[PDB]
């Protein structure tokens, strides 16, 4: 509706018997390939993201924002857990850190 | 000739690999519309008799 | 072909040219809308041999490779469903290429999401897919990944009904 692509915002401009809109959009570029896997399993539970997606770059695991390739950690502050292992399909073996484990260790 | 619709592309679709972009460009388009005519009147009685 | 009428018709002046030049409006009207509505994709996309989307069936709504038109199932019904001075122009855009548009709509939405609309076509796998719909709606992603073999159920019965509806409704 305004624009191809993402929209951000637009410029209206004034012509002879009409009005010109200069849209602004976010258009993706540059996209990677990446393993991916609907939930993660960590002691028997199973883990899904908050508001990104699981991605591995081939060893690895880390979440990322949707629209843009941002690998972070897996950890408790950007999944939550629901059910067990046992019922989503092509879920894969992970670990998940916690932020809180560094603290009472020491 | 017979037109071409488009440039084909297959998308490598699998049931465990997704595409993540790492990159952005900021596009502006133009979209022009008309607003508005000229403002016509005619005269009817000019017009047909003068 | 009276010459005489068309003598006495050169009379009133360019009422002719008015009305080809309305019609003629139309006939290009005609087509920059059939080119608005389906020719929103300039990639045409294809669907992996393999269909293989998490439970998923689209055999309705694919085109089928056995029919020489390449008309899916239900495009296939609704095509069988519809029944001087005079020409008729033809369409700009066949009714294979409109097909073929709506093929490669069906394509890009069934591999790449909403990705290819605003821009290069991302591939994910649809059970993820329809995960973010499900986040865009208010529902969380367990609950589509959980109950993935009864969405993925309701959603075949239901295109089913539709084709059963549409072919048993005049
Ligand atoms: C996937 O990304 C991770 C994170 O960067 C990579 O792990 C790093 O690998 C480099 C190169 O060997 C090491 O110097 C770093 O110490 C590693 N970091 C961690 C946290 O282990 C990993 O190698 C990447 N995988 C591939 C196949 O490229
Ligand atoms: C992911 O981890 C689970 C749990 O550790 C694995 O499930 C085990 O699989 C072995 C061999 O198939 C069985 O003997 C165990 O009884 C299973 N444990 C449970 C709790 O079910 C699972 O195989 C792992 N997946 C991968 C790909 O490594
Ligand atoms: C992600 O991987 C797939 C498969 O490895 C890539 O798809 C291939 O792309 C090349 C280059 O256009 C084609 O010649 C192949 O035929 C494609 N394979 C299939 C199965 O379609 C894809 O390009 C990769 N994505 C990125 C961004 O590099
Ligand atoms: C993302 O894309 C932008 C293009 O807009 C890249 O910026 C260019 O980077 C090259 C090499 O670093 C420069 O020669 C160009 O002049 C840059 N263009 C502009 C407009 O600044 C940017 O490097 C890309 N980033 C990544 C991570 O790929
Ligand atoms: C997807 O749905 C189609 C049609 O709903 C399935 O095709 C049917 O398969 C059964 C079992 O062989 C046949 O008895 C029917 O006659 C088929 N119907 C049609 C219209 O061809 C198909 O098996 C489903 N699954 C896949 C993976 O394509
Ligand atoms: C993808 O399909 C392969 C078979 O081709 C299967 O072994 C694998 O478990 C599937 N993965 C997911 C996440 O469905």
């Amino acid at each position: 509706f305004c624009g191809k692509g993402y929209h951000l915002m637009s410029f209206p401009q004034s012509a002879p018997h009409g009005v010109v809109f200069l849209h602004v959009t976010y258009v993706p570029a540059h996209e990677k390939n990446f393993t991916t896997a609907p939930a993660i399993c960590h002691d028997g539970k199973a883990h899904f993201p908050r508001e990104g997606v699981f991605v591995s770059n081939g060893t690895h695991w880390f979440v990322t924002q949707r629209n843009f390739y941002e690998p972070q950690i897996i950890t408790t502050d950007n999944t939550f857990v629901s059910g067990n292992c046992d019922v989503v399909i092509g879920i894969v073996n992970n670990t998940v850190y916690d932020p809180l484990q560094p603290e009472l260790d020491s | 000739y017979t037109m071409s619709l488009g440039a084909e592309n297959s998308v490598a679709y699998s049931n465990n690999s997704i595409a993540i972009p790492t990159n952005f460009t900021i596009s502006v388009t133009t979209e022009i519309l008309p607003v508005s005519m000229t403002k016509t009147s005619v005269d009817c009685t000019m017009y047909i008799c003068g | 072909d009276s010459t005489e009428c068309s003598n006495l018709l050169l009379q009133y002046g360019s009422f002719c040219t008015q009305l080809n030049r309305a019609l003629t409006g139309i006939a290009v009207e005609q087509d920059k809308n059939t080119q608005e509505v389906f020719a929103q994709v300039k990639q045409i996309y294809k669907t992996p041999p393999i269909k293989d989307f998490g439970g998923f069936n689209f055999s309705q709504i694919l085109p089928d490779p056995s029919k020489p038109s390449k008309r899916s199932p239900i495009e296939d019904l609704l095509f069988n469903k519809v029944t001087n001075g005079l020409t008729v122009l033809p369409p700009l855009l066949t009714d294979e290429m409109i097909a073929q548009y709506t093929s490669a709509l069906l394509a890009g939405t069934i591999t790449s999401g909403w990705t290819f609309g605003a821009g290069p076509a991302l591939q994910i796998p649809f059970p993820m897919q329809m995960a973010y719909r499900f986040n865009g709606i208010g529902v969380t992603q367990n609950v589509l990944y959980e109950n993935q073999k009864l969405i993925a159920n309701q959603f075949n019965s239901a295109i089913g009904k539709i084709q059963d509806s549409l072919s048993s409704t005049p």
